[PDB]
């Protein structure tokens, strides 16, 4: 965490991921439920600076290990966080035209939704979910609408 | 039946009409089907009545895959197009979805990417409402059907 907050100084997000994972390494080790909030609270801030930098390739990176944390803590509002984080990420990744960035970003947000139940975060997902299929179709890339697809149906598949 | 407005006599009739072409191997009847089924179409929009209009256009593309008229084809494509659009104001997305099946099945004929663009946009509109409706059934098919809309491209 200290070397996270470092790097939260220093502005390398890689480094600040580098770190990330064995915060969660470690914190997943010890089970410790405040250390986990802690570790998923550092990760939003890290993500929150790499949309300022425009980086949203490593702000899901940064989700990627804010889910694996949240998934076994059930800290339910962070869950929340979480999600909206990642929909507004997946609303620059939609922006940037990186519908495979997108896509991604809403694979991680339908995973926490679902240990979440919140019906209005579910219904918000699948909502952009389509709306990244859009514009997915509009990018026309045939493998990627596959994942899409695959992803915004599964996500209607449990709201 | 069309000036009666007695419609699913026109769906009926329209059935033999293909099976009597079909049986004889006729060599422009499907034509005359076919814009029959157009003129169909419009006026089962007026009536409301989309079911009837995607009947209609079951036997629309099972003579206009025997025909290849090009013309037709875009015709018929841009009806099940519409006949979506009536479908999904209506909130019947089944109707929608199988109105999307029949529009993918003659435009794989044609080779109109841009039909098939639009097919998979409406497939997106399909898809919405049945999230909106929890027809998720539907929203299957109507990801499968823009499966197709994209394979085809």
């Amino acid at each position: 965490l200290a070397e996270a907050i470092a790097a939260i100084l220093e502005g390398d997000v890689e480094k600040a991921v580098r770190a990330a994972q064995e915060a969660v390494k470690a914190a997943k080790e010890a089970g410790d439920n405040d250390m986990l909030r802690a570790v998923a609270i550092a990760a939003l801030r890290i993500a929150k600076e790499a949309e300022k930098q425009g980086n949203v390739e490593v702000a899901v990176k940064a989700a990627r290990v804010a889910v694996e944390a949240a998934k076994q803590a059930g800290d339910n509002d962070v869950l929340r966080k979480v999600a909206e984080q990642a929909l507004r990420i997946a609303k620059e990744a939609e922006k940037q035209g990186n519908v495979e960035v997108a896509v991604k970003a809403a694979r991680v947000a339908v995973e926490a939704a679902k240990q979440a139940g919140d019906n209005d975060v579910l219904r918000k997902v699948a909502e952009q979910a389509l709306e990244i299929a859009k514009k997915a179709a509009e990018q026309g890339d045939v493998g990627v609408m596959q994942k899409a697809m695959d992803v915004a149906l599964r996500a209607a598949g449990q709201a | 039946a069309i000036l009666e407005g007695d419609v699913e006599k026109a769906v009926r009739a329209a059935q033999e009409a293909v099976k009597a072409a079909k049986e004889a191997g006729d060599n422009d009847m499907l034509r005359a089907v076919a814009i029959a089924a157009l003129r169909i179409a419009k006026e089962a929009e007026k009536q409301g009545n989309v079911e009837v209009a995607v009947k209609a256009a079951r036997v629309a593309v099972e003579a206009a895959k025997q025909a290849g008229d090009n013309d037709v084809l875009r015709k018929v494509a841009e009806q099940a197009l519409r006949i979506a659009k009536e479908a999904e104001k209506q909130g019947n997305v089944e109707v929608a979805v199988k109105a999307a099946r029949v529009a993918v099945e003659a435009a794989k004929q044609a080779g109109d990417n841009d039909v098939l663009r639009k097919v998979a946009d409406q497939a997106l509109e399909i898809a919405k409402a049945a999230l909106e409706q929890g027809d998720i059934d539907v929203a299957q098919k109507a990801m499968d059907v823009a499966v197709e809309a994209l394979t085809q491209a």
